[PDB]
DNA sequence: GCAGACACTACGAGTACATA
DNA sequence: TTTATGTACTCGTAGTGTCTGC
């Protein structure tokens, strides 16, 4: 559409120039669609997993997968805590997300799937953000997909499938979606810049865009569009690579941690973290970016880096096992400051 | 089917304020209230078995024996207590016109009042404020912190302490002469040690000893009832060698049919109430014991978890 | 611009007793030929329509069409003052801020005047497609209400299946099952209790119990209720009236 | 056909349940008798608990009485203490369904019904405490079959009441016959060690092996050359890291150089591999080697154990993998 | 039920019907028999582990007191039924207040599995017990005493059911073998004692499964091989071999031995860990730190096994933990 | 063909029978033999025992060649009995070793037929052969008067005491708002044989019963115009509502002194 | 006899507590 | 205030039945 990331998205398996072996595997699966088992696509973020899923649906069902609408279904949990969730439905398939309350994502998996399992001969259900389920929706989904299988099938899209429980991974055909190299990102961006009109001198700037995104199609495409808009559709050799405001704030926090290691610095870090969590930014991604920004500082030796990564792993476990996200991040920053000073 | 004899707990319940033993000052105050008759609103609190509700009943009986049936309303947790079933009944009783002696008032005994709803207490506030000329209230709860602040403001707080060994021993000897049963001093001290200030527990254990063996000696007493597990857990936590604590745990808890969750909760309670060791040591022990408690609660209840908890206790105690 | 006067007060209240639980409120559409009011429930499952002719009114005047968005609880509270001799009267003006209800009695000179404010809905989604139904049966209102509430006492759903000369209602709950069969019969002595069924194709439909209760709550409108059924299509629950009829649009529970 | 090979090749009888022989023979002998106790099926996923209970029901009653004399509950429906009390007690305290003449003549219909409580590990302990005396009281008219994979989530009393049948993990020796039979039935041409490699990749899971075989067969038909499937194809489908990449991992770890390990881990993680498989391959490389002394293996076993136990609780695979590789690098 | 007995599990087929058939808890049975003979039965509280004979004892006691029709003379409440404070206020109050409808004796109230009862229900039960103690006795059966209020524990006499000893299990096994015409080797008997862990129900279930295991239930004797195969438990020889390989040989031999032992008969890793722990408790370890390391590491390993994961990694962790702990010896 | 065929002249009789004791108890075994359909049920508090008995006379046509026990829920049976009219007839149909019974409703019109099946349930309650020993006071009074007295005295207290001394029936209820006492003499009316109070005197009694149980008993007072109360100091009270062919006996346990 | 007029039980929504 | 079941309480309302009256 208006954004270039959604303008040139492929709509078919033959329209993909991203992974040849993966596209061949999907063609093999779509060659015999009747015995298609429940799939589970996992890989790094932004590589095009849902593009693969929609292309596979188009290859199995046909054009009309992308002619999709949104309808709202009313779900009632215990007591009268009314919850509104909208399903992005379509002919030949259904799409659901755990975007409901994390502790109330079980009721949608129960009722909606029991309703659509009522009656070519099957309907496909796509579950985005599948790694965000809370071990109860998955527990229901185990028997939900084991019992009803001749009329409903699942394409479970997720990244970093470790939170997915063992039985679900057992009854799901795991499919791995690797990120492209620099050449493939540069080729896709070049196709974008030749389909549209952008003045460019040396393609090294496209290589820099590919480097900055770190194997991310969405980030690279949005960065290319943003840099073209800022440069008035004339990319320069020394064009400044943009970064998200969150990345700038995280880098400033890392510089503050490295420079000053007092307790007033700790309360300033608490304020910055409070703003970041208040502005719709997940805690685990925050901890990962803070860790890999601290490890990119050249003034630290190997002992400090090893202690930082060890505490990062410990507090990542704590974040995965806890709910108050600010507590574990504050503990991690305090431990890192105590280690460095 | 044969009928059963009355238990010694209820057969020898005191009927006057002189037979009850324990807090001499509180009982003397109750007897002076008995003589005067102007009994104020009172809250009676303490640990179970030290003579809370029997003192209230004795006071009411001596105050108005002829009218105990008429002008005493004994509501309790067994009875339905709420907002309306309390406000209507207590208001009807307090406004009820009954002719007492000049120094007597109707008594509303709220036995086991710590479980009452807060709104019921809010209504009780104005009930006591309005009808204090005719009726008087007498609460009796184990934990006095459940009663709201204004009620404790409009009441006379009477705190009951656990009985010393001397008072329980005196009552035990009195009941022994009344029952004419043989005993040994060792058995009586064992009964006192097992009771831990609870008179009802002492009476129950003494009756069990008499009805199971006939002679109240140390051997029979320890046969029918075991030593309390808080003490064995306390000496398990305070042992020097890790092997000593491990064998104490195994023999005296695992082979005695004690649940692991019970052992962990008892260890937590002892460490909270433990006193000789330093505060930070107790905090660290509580932290690791709570980690073990979480492991037990999640389902992993075995001997190995308890042994590991004891090993961590010793690794903390020996200072690395 | 609207001067509607009922013959007796105990007509429109009797009509809206059925309207009470089927839908919270309706948007009236008063015309010179008749008065209609259609609305959709919260879950878009049950739809209801109303039609009152001029013959039921002693003096009905409608110069221009009038749209009235009104509730039912306050209207029934107003109508609770309807004496067995008192006569209803609906009065409205141009751009009615509030409908004017006036009461007249003959044996007494007392007058009762009541007004109710008009609310807003902003949803007049109307469509009629089906007119032909494969099966058509007529049952007494009391008998139908009794049978459906008896089956609802046993299950949360009611199965209605039609075969040749066998009007069968099937109920299957958790405590057990219940099958009821009634056959058509025509008797000269009591035409009110006569039961007839004309059928073209077999119809198998399973309906919800709550919506059937909402339909039967208006059991006092007609002595005989004509419910006609269609295979693999929504069915209509029609209640007869002297100068019109009231119909209930109910969809099946995913017939297959 | 019209169903995946996992559902297509479910054991219809009790003769088709491989690997597990003790429980299968116990149930087969109890088929003639009527001394079926309250069972507690447990073991790793994919070992065949649901298949076993379905077959046992199938020739206990038959296709007719199976619906009437079975109550199967899952996590797909809410199982709070209220439902586990009222619905289970109401079903148990009913009388058993009456068999027909045909069912009595053919199948050995017992005088009891079975309440199958699958995924019983996810139930609340209060619901299990409610289940205790219901299980004990109505034993002569109903039977309970608790199916779980985590024994510790079942309270001690239910473990006492319920007879325990452990389902062995399906090793490459136990389950080789079943995959051989499936390959023969589906006309799958594979090498000598392909089925053994498929069973080695799976951790006691025949279902995952069947899925891998189905994917390999689908690829073989799509290519259309009619060539035998090799171990490399089923390894690529299974997602296991190639040995050259693992050698690169070991080479990066051995030389220290935190920055080099960090950069190579970034590249390896953008390659999209699953960290659990990487940790498993690192374990089977390091522990089975003879170029490392006893102390190194003693430390690395605990390092891998900690990393795996951390990865089991969700977490971020990148941080865990980098921490594990750095800890190994400093050994 | 249906078809009388012989269609019941051996857990329910061999439930004691007389107080003389309750083995093990000799002191408890003698004390309660003296209580009912002397005509003084206090408020009993039966505490102990599962399978120790609590509900069997109270059922036999009620049957001895009343007779065959004790079920109509006794109000038995359990966690299966709803036991809110409304139940205490109505059903228990009415049963305690009213006279006997079938006899002239006292009322007995059995609060089976009462550790799953709310705090307010127990608070009401305190007053109910004290008020109507003249003609109504309360019996409380519980596995965990920490879920009972201290006042309820004070009001009730506490009887502790100790785990079943050698003699009781042997006597019950002999009775079952006599009834079923079944044979059993003495070493199989010791194996069953080891697998009992104070639980009679486990013994009965294993006996039933082993009778079903034999090709012919007659003229074939149960051996320790049958017990270990049916229960899946590791043999002591296997545990000793695994421990010797771990403690004496290098990593390759230890890993190969553990893998071979696990894959020969499908042994579970948690069973091997429990057996190894039981063996190591008898060791005379020189250092105080070897015990700490062993206990902590093995507890962590068994916790991770309970949560699930990779069996190979956990087995290698077990070998490494044992070897590293025993490296502190010298 | 079916084993049990118990027809009813009118469907209202069996609904009245069930509604008399549907609330006091909810589990019941119907013992169908050649003599009739008899049923004994015990309250959840084991206080009120109901002993129903329907003879063969009360049935239009009845045939039960083999004995059979019928475990039922009175709540489900009551909610499934409402599916009928007063003119309708009832027929309890059961097979051998049944799963359920068929509440087959009929009418004068052959078009009106309604079939309902409610699943049977397993109850292991051993069945007590009540001796019905000699009662000290045997009295019969109209059901309306007894129901009125009980309803008026239930609003005063939670316990009603019945004293039968010197050929004088006396009900007292000491409560919180006050105390009441209804005294009825045993008069005989030659004008009407249904309103006469009859009382047999052997020994005086003093028995206290709960209010809620008395209300549950008088809820079944529509089954007979007169209730015969028999009291004893060592036996439970008896409240016999005689039917056209059998009786509905309520056994109530008095409170302890 | 029928329509209210009443008091009654029952169901539903909401709030609060959860270790001493 | 978030918190996530189960219990207990309180209130309000809707049916449900019975008693007065004409
Ligand atoms: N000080 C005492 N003197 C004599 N008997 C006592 C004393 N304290 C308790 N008892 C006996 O203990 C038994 C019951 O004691 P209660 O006073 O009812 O217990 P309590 O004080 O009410 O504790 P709670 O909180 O109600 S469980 C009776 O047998 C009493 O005789
Ligand atoms: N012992 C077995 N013999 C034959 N096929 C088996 C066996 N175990 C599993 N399978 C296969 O595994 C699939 C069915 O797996 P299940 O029986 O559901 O495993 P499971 O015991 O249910 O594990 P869960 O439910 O995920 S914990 C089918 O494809 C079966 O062919
Ligand atoms: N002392 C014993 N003598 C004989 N059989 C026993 C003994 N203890 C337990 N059993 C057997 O164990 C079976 C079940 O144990 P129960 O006594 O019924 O339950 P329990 O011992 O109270 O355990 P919980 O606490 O209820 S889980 C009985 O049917 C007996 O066969
Ligand atoms: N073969 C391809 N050619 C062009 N663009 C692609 C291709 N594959 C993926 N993309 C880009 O990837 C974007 C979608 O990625 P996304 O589905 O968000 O990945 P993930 O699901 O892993 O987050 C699309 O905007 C599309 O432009
Ligand atoms: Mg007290
Ligand atoms: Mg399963
Ligand atoms: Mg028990």
């Amino acid at each position: 559409m208006s954004l270039w990331v959604d303008k040139y998205r492929p709509k078919s398996l033959n329209a993909l120039s991203h992974n040849e072996e993966l596209t061949n595997f999907l063609k093999s699966l779509s060659d015999q669609p009747r015995d298609l088992p429940h799939l589970l696509l996992y890989g790094p973020n932004g590589t095009g997993k849902k593009t693969r899923c929609m292309a596979l649906l188009e290859s199995i069902f046909g054009p009309g997968v992308y002619r999709l609408k949104i309808d709202v279904r009313q779900f009632v949990t215990a007591s009268n805590r009314k919850l509104e969730l909208n399903v992005v439905s379509s002919p030949y398939h259904l799409e659901i997300t755990p975007s409901d309350m994390g502790n109330n994502d079980r009721i949608v998996i129960q009722e909606l799937l029991k309703e659509v399992a009522q009656m070519h001969r099957y309907k496909c259900v796509i579950i985005n953000e599948a790694n965000s389920l809370t071990k109860d929706a998955q527990a229901a989904l185990r028997r939900t997909m084991e019992k009803y299988s001749k009329n409903i099938r699942l394409i479970m899209v997720c990244d970093s499938m470790s939170p997915i429980i063992a039985p679900i991974k057992s009854r799901c055909l795991l499919i791995r979606c690797p990120a492209p190299s620099d050449s493939e990102i540069s080729t896709i961006l070049s196709d974008v810049v030749t389909n549209e009109r952008i003045q460019l001198e040396t393609k090294d700037i496209l290589k820099r865009i590919a480097q900055a995104s770190n194997g991310n199609l969405r980030v690279s495409l949005l960065m290319l569009e943003s840099m073209a808009l800022n440069n008035e559709l004339a990319l320069k050799s020394s064009s400044p690579i943009i970064k998200p405001d969150w990345i700038i704030v995280i880098h400033k926090l890392t510089r503050k941690i490295v420079k000053e290691r007092s307790v007033n610095s700790l309360i300033e870090c608490r304020a910055v973290l409070y703003d970041l969590l208040a502005h719709c930014i997940p805690a685990n991604i925050i901890l990962k970016e803070l860790t890999f920004s601290l490890l990119d500082v050249e003034t630290l030796n190997t002992t400090n880096k090893s202690s930082i990564i060890e505490y990062s792993s410990v507090f990542d476990e704590r974040l995965s096992l806890g709910n108050k996200a600010i507590f574990h991040l504050e503990g991690f920053i305090a431990k890192v400051m105590c280690c460095l000073d | 089917t044969l009928s059963l004899q009355l238990p010694w707990v209820e057969k020898y319940r005191p009927q006057v304020l002189s037979d009850i033993v324990g807090n001499k000052e509180t009982i003397d105050r109750l007897q002076q209230i008995a003589k005067d008759g102007n009994m104020p609103h009172m809250i009676i609190s303490g640990m179970p078995g030290i003579g809370k509700t029997t003192s209230v009943h004795c006071l009411a009986h001596e105050l108005l024996g002829r009218s105990y049936a008429d002008g005493v309303l004994e509501l309790n947790a067994s009875d339905d207590r709420g907002i309306d079933v309390v406000r209507n009944q207590i208001k009807h009783f307090a406004q009820k016109k009954l002719h007492l002696p000049p120094g007597k008032h109707k008594i509303v005994i709220l036995d086991e009042a710590d479980s009452m709803t807060a709104g019921a207490q809010q209504a009780l506030r104005r009930t006591m404020e309005l009808y204090s000329n005719s009726t008087r209230f007498a609460f009796a709860c184990n934990q006095s912190n459940k009663i709201i602040e204004p009620l404790q403001s409009r009441c006379a707080i009477l705190r009951y302490s656990k009985l010393s060994d001397e008072d329980v021993l005196k009552r035990l000897l009195q009941i022994i002469k009344l029952e004419d049963v043989k005993y040994t001093n060792d058995g009586l001290e064992a009964i006192i040690f097992t009771a831990e200030g609870d008179m009802r527990q002492a009476i129950n254990n003494l009756q069990s000893t008499v009805a199971g063996h006939g002679l109240v000696n140390a051997d029979n007493v320890f046969k029918i009832v075991d030593s309390p597990h808080p003490l064995i857990v306390k000496k398990m936590l305070l042992a020097s060698n890790l092997e000593d604590s491990i064998q104490i745990l195994r023999t005296d808890l695992w082979k005695k049919g004690y649940s692991s969750i019970d052992i962990v909760t008892t260890s937590f309670r002892v460490t909270k109430n433990l006193a000789q060791v330093k505060e930070s040591v107790r905090l660290e022990m509580i932290k690791e014991i709570g980690l073990t408690h979480m492991r037990i609660l999640e389902g992993v209840g075995t001997y190995l978890q308890l042994a590991s908890m004891l090993a961590k206790i010793h690794k903390l105690n020996n200072k690395a | 611009m609207l001067e509607a006067k009922f013959e007796e007060a105990s007509l429109f209240k009797r009509i809206i007793d059925g309207f009470k639980d089927c839908v919270q409120l309706v948007n009236f559409q008063c015309k010179e030929d008749g008065i209609i009011a259609q609305a959709v429930d919260d879950s878009r499952v049950l739809l209801v329509s109303l039609e009152i002719g001029v013959e039921a009114f002693q003096e009905y005047r409608c110069d221009h069409p009038v749209t009235l968005g009104m509730d039912l609880t306050s209207l029934s509270k107003i109508l609770r003052c309807g004496n067995n001799t008192d006569t209803l009267t609906l009065i409205a003006d141009n751009t009615p801020d509030s409908i004017i209800l006036l009461f007249e009695d003959t044996k007494k000179d007392r007058i009762a005047e009541y007004s109710l404010k008009l609310m807003d809905i902003d949803a007049d989604f109307l469509k009629i497609e089906e007119l032909q139904y494969d099966s058509t049966l007529s049952l007494p209102s009391s008998e139908f209400s009794k049978i459906v509430r008896d089956l609802s006492q046993l299950s949360d759903s009611i199965n209605i299946m039609i075969t040749k000369e066998t009007i069968k209602f099937v109920a299957d709950g958790d405590i057990g099952s219940g099958s009821v069969i009634i056959k058509p019969f025509v008797d000269m002595e009591h035409p009110e209790t006569s039961i007839k069924l004309e059928m073209d194709q077999p119809v198998d439909l399973t309906f919800g119990a709550k919506y059937l209760l909402d339909i039967i709550k208006g059991s006092s409108l007609s002595d005989r209720v004509g419910i006609r059924l269609s295979s693999e299509a929504p069915a209509l629950f029609q209640f007869d009236l002297k100068s019109g009829f009231l119909q209930f649009f109910l969809a099946p529970k995913f017939n297959d | 056909a019209q169903q995946p090979w996992v559902e297509k090749y479910r054991p219809k009888n009790l003769d088709e349940v491989t690997a597990q022989d003790h429980a299968v023979t116990v149930l087969k002998k109890t088929l003639k008798s009527a001394n079926l106790p309250h069972m507690l099926f447990y073991g790793p996923p994919g070992t065949g608990k649901t298949s076993t209970i379905l077959a046992l029901t199938k020739e206990l009653y038959g296709p007719d009485l199976m619906k009437s004399r079975i109550l199967e509950l899952n996590a797909s429906d809410e199982r709070g203490i209220s439902i586990v009390r009222e619905k289970v007690k109401n079903f148990a305290r009913l009388t058993v369904s009456k068999p027909s003449k045909h069912d009595l003549e053919n199948y050995p219909c017992p005088p009891y019904k079975i309440i199958i409580l699958d995924e019983a590990d996810s139930m609340t302990a209060d619901a299990q405490s409610a289940l205790r005396r219901t299980m004990e009281t109505y034993s002569g008219v109903t039977r309970f079959c608790l199916i779980c994979n985590y024994v510790t989530r079942i309270i001690d009393p239910l473990a006492s009441r319920c007879s325990k049948f452990r389902f062995k993990a399906l090793d490459a020796s136990n389950a080789i016959d079943r995959l051989r039979f499936i390959s023969e039935q589906e006309n799958v041409k594979c090498d000598d060690g392909v089925l053994e490699r498929i069973l080695d990749i799976s951790a006691g899971d025949l279902r995952r092996g069947i899925t891998l075989l189905q994917s390999a067969s689908k690829g073989a038909q799509y290519l259309g050359d009619g060539k035998n499937i090799t171990s490399t194809q089923v390894e690529e489908l299974a997602g296991v890291v190639p040995h050259d990449i693992l050698i690169e991992i070991v080479e990066k770890v051995k030389s220290g150089d935190f920055d080099e390990i960090k950069k190579y881990v970034n590249t390896f993680m953008k390659s999209g591999w699953s960290a659990a498989s990487v940790v498993n391959q690192l374990h089977e490389y390091y522990i089975t080697n003879d170029n490392f002394d006893t102390n190194f293996k003693n430390q690395i076993s605990w390092l891998l154990f900690t990393t795996d136990s951390r990865l089991n609780n969700g977490t971020n695979e990148h941080i865990q993998l980098l921490n594990l590789l750095v800890k190994i690098s400093q050994l | 039920e249906k078809r009388s007995k012989e269609n019941l599990p051996w857990v329910e087929k061999y439930r004691p019907e007389t107080l003389d058939e309750v083995y093990g808890q000799n002191e408890v049975i003698t004390t309660v028999r003296k209580f009912v003979d002397e005509g003084k039965l206090p408020h009993l509280l039966f505490y102990g582990p599962p399978g120790t004979g609590k509900t069997s004892t109270i059922v036999a006691l009620a049957r001895e007191i009343y007779g065959k029709n004790y079920s109509n003379m006794v109000l038995e409440l359990n966690a299966s039924d709803d036991r809110g404070i409304d139940v205490v206020r109505n059903q228990i109050k009415d049963f305690a207040s009213t006279r006997q409808i079938f006899s002239k004796g006292f009322k007995l109230i059995i609060l089976d599995e009462a550790d799953a009862m709310t705090n307010a229900a127990q608070n009401a039960l305190r007053r109910v017990i004290e008020r109507y103690t003249k003609n109504t006795r309360f019996c409380v059966l519980a596995n965990y005493a920490h879920k009972l209020t201290p006042a309820l524990l004070s009001r009730c006499t506490r009887f502790r059911f100790q785990p079943l000893p050698q003699e009781a299990i042997e006597r019950r096994i002999a009775n079952v073998l006599v009834h079923e015409k079944l044979k059993l080797s003495p070493n199989a008997e010791k194996a069953l004692i080891e697998l009992s862990n104070g639980d009679m129900r486990r013994v009965l279930n294993v006996l039933q499964s082993c009778k079903a295991t034999l090709d012919n239930p007659d003229e074939d004797e149960i051996s320790d091989d049958v017990i270990y195969e049916c229960c899946g438990a590791p043999r002591p020889s296997d545990l000793k071999a695994v421990l010797k390989s771990i403690l004496e040989d290098d990593w390759g031999t230890a890993h190969y031995t553990l893998n071979k032992v696990r894959s020969a008969k499908g042994l579970a890793l948690i069973d091997l860990i429990e057996g190894i722990v039981k063996i190591l408790e008898d060791y005379e370890l020189q250092n105080e730190e070897t015990r700490v390391h062993l206990l902590t590491k093995l507890a962590d390993i068994e916790y991770s096994i309970s949560k699930g994961g990779n069996d190979q990694i956990q087995g290698s962790a077990v070998i490494g933990a044992i070897k590293a702990s025993f490296e502190n010896e010298t």
